RNA sequence: CCCGGCGAGGGGAGUGAAAAAGAACCUGAAACCGUGUACGUACAAGCAGUGGGAGCACGCUUAGGCGUGUGACUGCGUACC
RNA sequence: GUAACGGGGCUAAACCAUGCACCGAAGCUGCGGCAGCGACGCUUAUGCGUUGUUGGGUAGGGGAGCGUUCUGUAAGCCUGCGAAGGUGUGCUGUGAGGCAUGCUGGAGGUAUCAGAAGUGCGAAUGCUGACAUAAGUAACGAUAAAGCGGGUGAAAAGCCC
């Protein structure tokens, strides 16, 4: 805190109570106590553990229907309105998509629906896999994540 | 020296039970011009007793 | 069900009048304090004044027993440096025969505002004549 | 129909006003008056402009006749206090406070 | 427009959804200080409450004798860290 | 200042012996309720039928919770047909609390289950602001001194002549 180490008075003969700084806690405009620091939050997770954890979350989803498996996806023309009649047959409204290869037609048309998400098989991870009503999975898609969980 | 406690708003106010004012309990009339007057005083507009004293 | 309680404007009264002449003081003493306290009536409440008034005559004839004549002291303290006074009980039956028996219910009663009450129901007279026959007072052979 | 007169940030504090007040509280107006005329206080003429004035308010926005007036309510609240300093012996400094008050009267027909 | 010292400060009128948003201006707590109403209080002694409890006022009620405020009198009772 | 029964008073209401009653505590019993720990019915994804027993507490150890701000759930839900905050009332739980609602207020608030803490104040001759008390009391700063007429002004002991 800025400001001068001076004690602001005497110890004793004034009928006031001890001071030294005038950057105390205890004081208006002092110093906090305990003042806090960047810190990094991360925590480690062991391979083993996270690996286990998608296959739970998978499991869970096809247990619950929430998984969808799809010969493939894709549209003609990168226009958010094709994806979207698209998953108005299919009864979809909050959906992530996987696909094996990251088409940039697919990816453009759903970057502007807040309620669907395009990823690669590579780029899945366990919030996105629960926050999500439904997975739409490629064929090809769902052989990928084999090997990555094996 | 000083008190060794606070008076309560209680003793504040039975000490100033005795600070009352008292109004004048009437005022005189004059014989002559009627305007009413502190009794024993001319009238602000110089008489007294109706006799009309000085009033430059 | 709540129990009970006595109603100072609802209670009833009685005279009484009681011959003190040979009487033991303290003996005498203790039975006027119950009965000025209301303790022989069923409707006793301690907060509220049951008792009945008295009438003692003859207040300047009261016994006692062994030297207490003679011995016996009542001190009392004027609130000056002097202060301390003292009289014997003979002394005090040929000036003021009515405090004898006053002050020996006063101290038998309770002390505060109601106890204080209660003694004003209690007549002393020295004579053998009282001036409240309007108030048909009963004999009671106490 | 009652009127309202006040007087905010009066230079006096309210304990001296409340002397005065109390003196003229439930009487009629022109009783009232006639007391303030003859009272030798400094409140005395405050609080008397502000009768007036409540007397005057009846007339013209209500309408009222005077002689069936009369100070049905009248109190003082204190008003902010003005912060002083007045030196001490010894290089003592003192806080010295300038009360302040707010006068209200009431005028009613009733 | 009116009172006032061609004041200060107010009362109307008008503006605005709101002026108890009027510039000492969003919301406007507490200490502290007032006005009004109900009840208690001028023969009574102490950590001021607690248990009991009359009377009075008031809101109820198919008189339902309960609720709310006050608290004469009485048992016990010497704050906190 | 009685002052060596607490008091009044007592010749028993004192003392010794014997006997029978009664008063007397948060002790014991009766009635209702809550919780801890044991064994039992192998009951039960465990609460009981029960069943005994325990429950003063500083330093201190162990266990279980309330509420506050913030992140996800939440582009959800509540809200100008009135949010937060302020102020009353009623109801409710063993407690920290919770729920509903009148008035004020005039635009934000947030379930559930998880996550993170600048997370709870009466005290430290604590810190800052506001306001009390003494009190309408002391004091108004050299004891060189003022009186009157007129003027001006809403108002003159203090200004002008």
């Amino acid at each position: 805190v800025t400001g001068s180490g001076k004690k602001p008075w005497r110890q004793k003969g004034t009928g006031r109570a001890r001071s030294g700084s005038i950057k105390s806690p205890i004081w208006r405009s002092g110093g906090v106590t305990f003042a806090a620091r960047p810190q990094d939050h991360s925590q480690k997770v062991n391979k083993k553990m996270y690996r286990g954890a998608l296959k739970s979350i998978l499991s869970e989803l096809v247990r619950q229907d929430r998984l969808i498996v799809v010969e493939k996806f894709s549209v003609e023309a990168p226009k958010t309105k094709l994806l979207a009649q698209k998953l108005k047959d299919m009864a979809l409204e909050d959906v992530l998509i996987i696909t094996g290869e990251l088409d940039e037609n697919l990816f453009l048309a759903a970057r502007n629906l807040h309620k669907v998400d395009v990823r690669d098989a590579t780029g899945i991870d366990p919030v996105s896999l629960i926050a999500f009503d439904k997975v739409v999975m490629t064929a090809d898609a769902v052989k990928q994540v084999e090997e990555m969980l094996a | 020296a000083v008190q060794q406690n606070k008076p309560t708003r209680s003793k504040r106010g039975m000490r100033r039970s005795h600070d009352a004012l008292t109004a004048v309990t009437s005022l005189s009339v004059d014989k002559t011009s009627g305007e009413k007057h502190l009794r024993h005083h001319i009238t602000a507009d110089g008489y007294y007793r109706g006799r009309k004293v000085i009033a430059k | 069900m709540k129990t009970f309680t006595a109603k100072p404007e609802t209670v009833k009264r009685d005279w009484y009048v009681v011959d003190a002449t040979g009487k033991t003081l303290g003996r005498l003493a203790t039975e006027l304090a119950r009965r000025l306290r209301g303790k022989h009536k069923a409707e006793y409440t301690p907060h509220v004044d049951t008792g009945d008034y008295i009438i003692v005559l003859n207040a300047d004839k009261v016994a006692v027993t062994g030297n207490k004549r003679t011995d016996k002291v009542y001190y009392h303290h004027t609130g000056h440096i002097g202060g301390i006074k003292q009289a014997t009980f003979e002394e005090m039956i040929a000036r003021r025969p009515e405090r004898v028996i006053e002050i020996a219910v006063k101290g038998m009663l309770p002390k505060g505002p109601l106890g204080r009450a209660m003694f004003r129901k209690l007549k002393v007279y020295a004579g053998n004549e009282h001036n409240h026959a309007a108030q048909q007072p009963q004999v009671l052979d106490i | 129909m009652e009127t309202i007169a006040k007087h905010r940030h009066a230079r006096s504090s309210a304990q001296k006003v409340r002397l005065v007040a109390d003196l003229i509280r439930g009487k009629k107006v022109s009783q009232a008056l006639d007391i303030l005329t003859y009272t030798n206080k400094k409140a005395a003429v405050l609080v008397k402009k502000v009768l007036e004035s409540a007397i005057a308010n009846a007339e013209h926005n209500d309408g009222a006749d005077i002689d069936d007036l009369k100070v049905t309510k009248i109190f003082v609240d204190e008003g902010p206090s003005m912060k002083r300093i007045m030196p001490r012996a010894k290089g003592r400094a003192d806080r010295i406070l300038k009360r302040t008050s707010h006068i209200t009267v009431v005028v009613s027909d009733r």
